């Protein structure tokens, strides 16, 4: 693409999105300032809405009153231009914050993936003759959830998994062997880096780049 | 069998006949070694230099022929290679013994 | 003509032109062109001695036409065999032989290189080649004539003549431009511009003659003529293609192995039997009426048309038995003599070929005879000619059911004639050691047999230039410069669109004898420079060592303040003459001056040191003026003049 | 050779020869000319899959001629170029009307064709490193 | 038709290329504007270092343009040509404000306005309005009003490329004129003498320091990453 | 064979067929000099094989053939979908007809 | 009918105005866009004969089927012989012919459905051949169908 | 079919309905049954004719009884040359200026002679200059090298 | 949301799902939806459905 | 490069504002005012040729 | 050909304005640089061979 610009298919004149809570649209009444999604290798991914409420001259928050915002239901989020939305975020609401100031009153609504599971208890262990990867698949598993993983050659005769999570224990076996964890959308992918694949797109700094960092050491 | 995009180079640096700058710095250094008592302004509204910059020019010039293929180089005006080599009908096949 | 409302899209247009504006760069081109007609879609000539106004190349193409197809251009191929391998050489020389009708190619370079609205005078329209070898030539009177009918128009500012160095010498070339410059000096408002007759040495049949120092004898006029014109040199080459017309073009053939032979006789081996020919002649020797009689009419139409096709086929390949049977022209008598009397069923002689038209134009008519009567289809046959067509196929065959008393018959004398071609070509075969397959051919034919060739061909054929006399470029400049700066600015120091390079290279020990001479016969130089191409080098008249008439601008300026004043004057012609009215002349005359003076054109700190304006009685005026009927005004004008060298010094002192 | 980048491709008004089994094809200014007459000649909504090509010109017949029409036939000419023909640049636009009674009026249309190769030319043997897919 | 006075009108549009009409979406004024008001920003980017007496310029952006211009509403009955309303100009701003300024449910937007009057052609959005209320009949009917107006201006991405025509990243011909030399063209189009020896392999060319003045070439782009 | 062709110096007049447009993928024209009139394919099949063969990826077929061969090529895809219907016919009747 | 009015070759022709030339060449694309639409033709007629190539009643004598195309404005000038226009059954014996090998592909759909029962008409091949000589082939192919 | 409802020998046009891509059914046309004709050819002339002549007769109803002289001649003239000037205004007229588009005459000698005062009669000439539609469109197209 | 129109004659599929959604791939899914197999020429009294477009 | 008289300026344009006065009747503009800014522009090894910068 | 018009020693040759020794100077330089061509044309030559 030599273009000079960022292919989308539509216009970029009017921004939409959707938040769906258990399978349908919260109602139209509130507003949403702000969202933020974040994903990274080898953690786990979060999202964040900032949404208008709280009235003094009631003594009271409406959407916290609400069912919508409870930890532990479903959420995702889809976003597009002029209604051409897509999906980014899948997850589980985990925690509900307010915020009051002289002249401003928030809630603030945090979600992460169900990668979550893995990281809330420590665990004692024996494996018997598996490689790194049928282990890698058993702590997955266990959670239920999705998996995706690079076989490797060598086979273990006993290795021991001692008073850690399993996230933790995942990330210590899987640096060893110079793999990367991937977590997307309720799936654990695990992979060696691919530096062969055609590029996505073309950014250049005299047409598209908005702001730009780097170093060499 | 297909056309391909036509691109040029963009590392113009190769440090021998072909690399005008090269020969052109080589140039000063030896007349800094044999001459320098004598001729020491080397600014570029100088006829000495103007001659040197001229020569290192031409030098390009030959080393690019120097380098053409040899199927153009020893071509005849009418195509073929009747007095340059013998050919595999020509030279490879053996009587029969 | 439309009929239906929409958007349509045109080739071809006429557009409306309708405002005149004064200008002085108004060029008159006298010349030679394809048609001259008033009317686009008329057959007669009428605009021929009527001079015209043209604002671009889409007016006139619409009312003179193009260019000359070039009869000149000559291909020529060979065959030969590289360690078995055929390699074919494509040779496309320059044309020797040209036509000597410029003024299209001569617009072109006027308009490309910015020149606005001008005259167009015919002499006459273009005539034929007598040979490949022999242009037509042009007839000095002719151009005599146009140079008297310009002199009757008031617009006109330059004199140009776009063929005036193909005239067959060069006493008439000089004798047309002294004439130019006597009209010049007689209207007092235009100027010349001159073109050499030759850039190359050239012969008059008794000496060697040098261009330069050939015009500076050539024009023997005073001072008084001189300062009306001006000279440059030498000729420009452009990027302009010669127009010609691919079928008019023969190709040469040679080869290592001669086929040309062998593919003719065997056409016509095929030519001579029962597929091409026998099958043909065999078959061809009130309103229902009418339908069945034209459906009858019409299947011998067709029979007879296609025994014409056979004809054709068969002089495209003799003849190229005959261009290849170079030795032995006892043969090539033998083969042309058979291909003549074969012709002779089908041409005037014996027209086989008119039958067939007539009896289309018949046809036509007896189906739309049925619009109105009865009468027309009985006409159509016995006043008018069906019966008296057929009986030109067969004299009465209506005789007998079977066609008898064929008294006469155009039919099937051609099964002996074709015998007689094909036993002549025969003749060729062990006679014919050099020509290939296409030898004696027409371009456009082989583009079907062959197009690798085809396509190399018409490439090297557009690889040759057209090269012009650099007057028309020169006018081009005139109007931008009086458009950018004014009158008052000299023409050089301009460069020149589509100009490749000059024809020759003059150097600087030449130059100097174009600028200054003895006889003040200055010739202003075209010349390249590094990085920007080819400029006008020089701005003087052919009185050049005069010290008030040296520079084309100065000259110009004058011609155009002196008509601006006297057309403001004609308001008091039949005015009394007396102090109120002298008064009123002189308010108006130093109210133009002023203007210019603003303008730039003239010299002088305050008004009073660049012109002055003198009437009255004891001081332009006597007494008996004022009894004649007499007024005089006397004006001075100081003027600018350019600046052509520049002196540099340097000095120093110590810090 | 050096003016390959216009390309080369079929006639419009495309016509099949019998003297050799081949159709008429056009190339460099040749093909550009026909170009634009194709262009000028379909509606907006004609093509199937390419439902925004060609002009609304169509929309000031029967209609006054006067400066607001004029500004708006100019405007409707350049954003069509702009869009669909990558080879050209328009140098001038005189819009005239030629008849006091018939219902004509007059376009002329002069351009200046590129000597540098577009990001928006699909031609072969260089889009695929110098414009867009 | 030259003897008429044209009014200036706005249309409102669905689409960011102008091609489909809102439906009942145009609005003709009945007094024109006395003028009208353009405005145009060009930004550089503007540092140097401490010790020098000038700074090194370098070119950033083009900002957006701007048109204001005002209106008179009034329904007295002095203006010839018009007559007066029964409801004076009540109908004439709510037909005005439908246009330039209310959100479409279709689009979820305000309207894409066209401004057309004589030569004037200009695309964008609404920024700014006030409309003040001056006369009224004793029921309290308006019958004269006055509205000042700003607009900014819309250009869609696809057609920004297409106008800043950007072009060492495409190829190029030229035709070999009397006096050039292989060097100086080099250094004309590439920014640097230094390429000749590339530009004359990609040609054929062996004598290279003569050039033949009908000679057509190609210059080809400079390799990426 | 069967179309008439016609030229475009005549009004709508018919002269001859389409015959010379498929000439050149025969490279013995022994084998069509009566094809309308054939029952025996095999050495006319053999024949077009070769050539299809020969232009395969050449670049350098006449472009009234290159769209013909291009779109026979783009049906082998319909030729896939539409030979599977035997089976959906057989499965349709044992399971939805017998309830098997 | 998906290409522009420009092109000529849709149902409300092309202005007068633009000349005979331009008339002709229409008609020259025509003629060339038919070698397409004959073939598609083909496919879509093929699906309507799906019942009869599988029937269990009496299946069809060819295996393969074509079309007239009458939707276009001046096929009774294209075609040499506008009587095949009429009649599909005579259009396929002309255009595709001998191509459709009937013996052999008649044989394999029978033998398709004889196997769905679990039963095997194989000894027909050489039995029938004691009986009769080269009509065994017509023989055997009704036989099949009366089986079933 | 078309292009014979447009032109046609005997001048009686006539208009099309017709479909188009997009945008459905348009009247194609606006010619009167005098189509060949140079004055009224077009229907929109003609209903422009009738509105303002109408317009005008009504006008001066208001001095059918007053005395026939220069002091009432004047007064007609003022009268109708006020309702064209606002038609011209409006872009019903052709002309840059007043002089082009129109023109009024009434007066002895001009339009009426002593016999016309004798019998009571007045006469009034009028001019009018009206702006036609365009039908057709032609493109040009023409080109430079760089 | 859903959506209904009348065809009027001059209408085509692609261009009717173009101006509906933004996009003129969905022509196959319209279709289907309202049974038609010869969606290339539509008859002029048809009344069609548009679905909205699923979300998640 | 700006040049009248004595003056010699070169640069860049930054501001500018066009105010348009009268028109014809069909709405041709016939008088216009423009305001304008203009910035300086040094090449950097002009500079250095310009603060001839001589202990060194 | 490589060097400038001021030096003199092109086709088009120095200005008569310029003076004799001036002239003789040019001379005097296309002999000294004819050292440096003929050894660079034996170069070309051998290719040849």
């Amino acid at each position: 693409n030599n273009s000079g610009t960022i292919e989308t298919s539509q216009s970029v004149d009017r921004v939409t999105h959707k938040i769906l809570i258990d399978g349908s649209e919260i109602p139209g009444t509130y507003q949403v300032k702000s969202i933020q999604v974040t994903k990274e290798v080898n953690r786990i991914p979060t999202a964040r809405l900032v949404i208008l409420d709280g009235d003094a001259a009631e003594r009271d928050f409406k959407v916290s009153n609400s069912d919508h915002f409870v930890p532990g239901k479903e959420i995702e989020i889809t976003v597009g231009y002029h209604s051409d939305d897509e999906t980014i975020f899948k997850g589980v609401v985990i925690r509900q914050n307010l915020k009051i100031r002289n002249n401003q009153s928030i809630l603030i609504v945090e979600s992460r993936d169900m990668a979550v599971k893995m990281t809330l208890r420590r665990k004692s262990k024996y494996f018997y003759e598996l490689s790194d990867s049928d282990i890698l698949e058993e702590l997955i598993s266990n959670h239920g959830l999705e998996a995706d993983v690079a076989s490797t050659e060598n086979q273990h005769t006993e290795l021991v998994q001692y008073d850690v999570t399993d996230w933790d224990f995942m990330m210590l076996r899987l640096q060893a062997n110079g793999l990367l964890c991937l977590v997307d959308d309720g799936k654990v992918s695990i992979q060696k880096p691919d530096l062969s694949s055609e590029a996505l797109e073309t950014v250049t700094f005299g047409a598209t780049i908005l702001e730009f960092d780097a170093e060499m050491d | 069998t297909l056309n391909k995009h036509i691109s040029i180079p963009k590392d113009m640096s190769s440090k021998d006949d072909l690399d005008f700058h090269f020969l052109r710095e080589e140039g000063i250094r030896y007349i800094k070694e044999l001459g320098s008592n004598f001729w020491t302004d080397y600014n570029t509204h100088d006829p000495g230099i103007t001659m040197l910059e001229v020569l290192c020019y031409a030098i390009s010039d030959l080393g690019n022929r120097i380098n053409i293929p040899i199927e153009d180089l020893i071509a005849n005006e009418e195509g073929g290679v009747k007095g340059q080599f013998y050919k595999v009908q020509e030279i490879l096949p053996s009587a029969p013994t | 003509t439309y009929k239906t409302p929409g958007v349509y899209i045109e080739e071809i247009t006429k557009f409306p032109p309708s405002v005149a504006q004064v200008e002085t760069a108004i060029p008159a081109f006298i010349g030679y062109t394809q048609f001259a007609r008033t009317k686009p879609s008329v057959d007669s000539d009428d605009l021929i001695l009527k001079p015209k106004r043209i604002s671009s190349l889409l007016d006139f193409t619409t009312y003179y036409g193009g260019a000359q197809n070039e009869q000149g251009i000559t291909v020529k191929l060979t065959d030969t065999l590289i360690e078995g391998a055929e390699n074919r050489t494509i040779n496309v020389p320059e044309p020797t032989f040209k036509s000597p009708y410029l003024m299209f190619y001569s617009l072109q370079m006027y308009f490309a290189n910015g020149g606005g609205p001008c005259y167009i005078v015919s002499t006459g329209v273009y005539d034929d080649w007598s040979d490949s070898e022999t242009p037509p030539t042009i007839n000095f009177s002719d151009l005599e004539s146009g140079l008297a009918v310009i002199r009757k128009e008031d617009e006109p500012t330059l004199l140009l003549f776009p063929d005036a160095t193909n005239l067959p010498t060069d006493d008439e070339f000089y004798s047309l431009y002294n004439s130019a410059l006597m009209q010049c000096n007689d209207l007092q408002d235009r100027f010349t511009i001159l073109d050499t007759y030759s850039d190359q040495t050239y012969n008059d049949g008794v000496e060697d003659l040098d261009p330069i120092p050939a015009l500076r004898n050539g024009i023997n006029l005073t001072k008084d003529y001189l300062k009306y014109g001006a000279a440059y040199y030498p000729f420009v080459q452009t990027i302009l293609n010669y127009q010609y017309s691919a079928d008019e073009i023969v190709i040469q053939h040679l080869s290592y192995n001669p086929n040309a032979i062998a593919t003719a006789l065997d056409n016509l081996n095929a030519v001579n039997g029962p597929t091409f020919i026998d099958a043909i002649l065999d078959d061809l020797r009130n309103s229902v009426k009418v339908a069945n009689f034209a459906s009858l009419v019409e299947s011998v139409l067709s029979t007879l048309n296609e025994l014409i096709d056979a004809k054709e086929e068969i002089n495209k390949d003799v003849n190229s038995a005959i261009a290849s049977s170079e030795e032995d022209n006892a043969i090539k008598t033998a083969i042309s003599d058979a291909l003549d009397v074969f012709n002779e069923d089908f041409e005037g002689a014996d027209k086989i070929e008119s039958v067939a038209k007539n009896l289309s134009d018949l046809l036509i008519k007896i189906k739309q005879a049925d619009t109105n009567t009865k009468v027309e289809n009985v006409l159509s046959i016995n006043a008018l000619n069906f019966s008296a067509e057929f009986e030109k196929l067969l004299t009465y065959d209506v005789n007998t059911g079977l066609t008898a008393s064929v008294t006469l018959d155009l039919f099937a004398n051609i099964g002996t004639r074709l015998d007689d071609i094909i036993a002549a070509v025969s003749a060729a075969e062990p006679i014919d050691v050099n020509n290939g397959k296409l030898n004696g051919r027409l371009l456009s034919d082989i583009e079907p047999l062959d197009n690798a060739t085809y396509n190399t061909i018409l490439l090297e054929i557009n690889s040759h230039k057209v090269t012009l006399p650099p007057s028309s470029s020169m006018a081009g400049a005139y109007a931008r410069v009086d458009n950018d700066r004014g009158v008052w600015k000299s023409p050089a120091n301009i460069g020149l669109n589509y100009v490749s390079k000059p024809s020759v290279t003059v150097s600087h020990e030449e130059q100097e004898s174009m600028n200054v001479h003895g006889t003040g016969k200055s010739v202003n130089a075209i010349r390249s420079f590094v990085g920007k191409g080819t400029l006008v080098w020089g701005a003087r008249t052919l009185a050049g060592n005069d010290n008030e008439w040296r520079y084309i601008s100065v000259r110009r300026f004058f011609n155009m303040a002196e008509e601006s004043i006297k057309k403001a004057t004609e308001q008091f012609v039949f005015e009394p003459n007396d102090g109120n009215t002298w008064v009123r002349v002189r308010a108006m005359i130093e109210n133009f001056l002023i203007l210019q003076w603003r303008a730039g054109a003239l010299a002088g700190a305050k008004p009073e040191h660049a012109f002055y304006v003198k009437v009255g009685l004891g001081q332009t005026m006597t007494a008996q003026d004022i009894l004649e009927g007499n007024m005089n005004v006397e004006i001075g004008l100081a003027v600018v003049r350019p600046a052509e060298f520049i002196i540099l010094k340097f000095s120093h002192k110590m810090q | 050779k050096s003016k390959d980048f216009l390309g080369t491709g079929w006639g419009f008004p495309p016509e099949f020869e019998t003297s050799i089994g081949q159709v008429k094809t056009t190339s460099g200014v040749e093909d550009i000319q026909k170009s634009l007459e194709i262009l000028f000649s379909t509606k907006i909504g004609e093509r199937i899959m390419q439902p925004t090509y060609g002009c609304n010109l169509d929309e000031l017949l029967f209609s006054p001629i006067n400066r607001t029409l004029k500004t708006y036939v100019i405007e409707l000419i350049k954003n069509a170029i702009l869009y669909h023909e990558p080879r050209i640049d328009p140098e001038k636009i005189d819009i005239t009307q030629g008849n006091e009674i018939e219902g004509e009026l007059l376009i002329h249309l002069q351009y200046i064709v590129r000597a540098t190769n577009s990001r928006k030319n699909m031609v072969y043997p260089f889009y695929l490193e110098e414009g867009t897919n | 038709s030259e003897g008429k006075l044209e009014k200036l009108r706005i249309v409102a549009y669905k689409d960011s290329k102008f091609s489909d009409e809102v439906e009942n979406g145009e609005f003709i004024t009945l007094l024109n504007p006395e003028k009208y008001k353009f405005q145009y920003r060009v930004e550089q980017n503007e540092d140097q270092a401490s010790g020098t007496s000038s700074a090194p310029i370098r070119f950033n952006k083009i900002l957006p343009q701007t048109l204001e211009f005002d209106f008179l509403f009034d329904r007295t009955g002095v203006i010839a040509g018009y007559e007066v309303t029964e409801d004076g100009i009540i109908n004439d701003i709510d037909h005005f404000k439908k246009v330039v300024y209310d959100y479409n449910g279709e689009k979820h937007k305000p309207n894409y306005l066209m401004i057309t009057w004589g030569s004037l052609l200009f695309k964008g959005y609404l920024k700014e309005m006030d409309i003040e209320y001056k006369l009224f009949r004793p029921d309290g009917t308006p019958i004269r009003a006055m509205a000042t107006t700003k607009i900014g201006e819309f250009v869609e991405e696809e057609l920004r490329t297409a106008q800043e025509n950007n072009q060492p990243d495409m190829s190029h011909y030229r035709t070999v004129k009397e006096g050039d030399t292989l060097p100086l063209m080099t250094y004309r189009i590439y920014g640097d003498s230094k390429y000749y020896l590339e530009v004359a392999k990609a040609n054929g060319l062996t004598n290279f320091r003569r050039l033949k003045t009908g000679t057509e070439l190609i210059f080809p782009p400079l390799q990426k990453q | 064979r069967k179309i008439h062709f016609f030229p475009s110096d005549l009004a709508n007049e018919p002269l001859g067929d389409w015959r010379n447009f498929f000439s050149t993928i025969v490279s013995d024209k022994t084998l069509i000099s009566d094809i309308e009139n054939l029952d025996d394919f095999e050495k006319l099949r053999g024949n077009i094989e070769e050539f299809l063969a020969a232009y395969d990826q050449s670049g350098k077929l006449t472009p009234h053939l290159t769209l013909f061969v291009s779109f026979l090529k783009l049906l082998e895809t319909s030729k896939k979908r539409f030979n599977q219907l035997t089976k959906r016919h057989l499965d349709f009747y044992y399971q939805e007809i017998l309830h098997l | 009918h998906e290409f522009p009015e420009t092109y000529g070759i849709s149902d409300i022709g092309l202005p007068p105005k633009l000349g005979v030339k331009r008339a002709v060449l229409a008609r020259q694309l025509k003629g060339y866009l038919l070698f397409f639409d004959q073939i598609l033709a083909s496919y879509f007629e093929h699906l309507s004969k799906i019942k009869s190539l599988l029937s269990l009643d009496q299946g069809p004598s060819f295996t393969y089927f074509t079309q007239a195309i009458k939707d276009i404005k001046d096929v009774e000038e294209l075609f040499k012989d506008p009587t095949l226009l009429e009649n599909d059954e005579e259009l396929t014996k002309s255009l595709i012919g001998k191509l459709d090998d009937t013996i052999e592909r008649r044989n394999q759909l029978m033998d398709h459905l004889i196997a769905r029962f679990a039963e095997n008409f194989s000894s027909y091949a050489f039995l029938m051949k004691f009986l009769y000589g080269e009509s065994t082939d017509e023989i055997v192919l009704q036989d099949k169908q009366s089986f079933l």
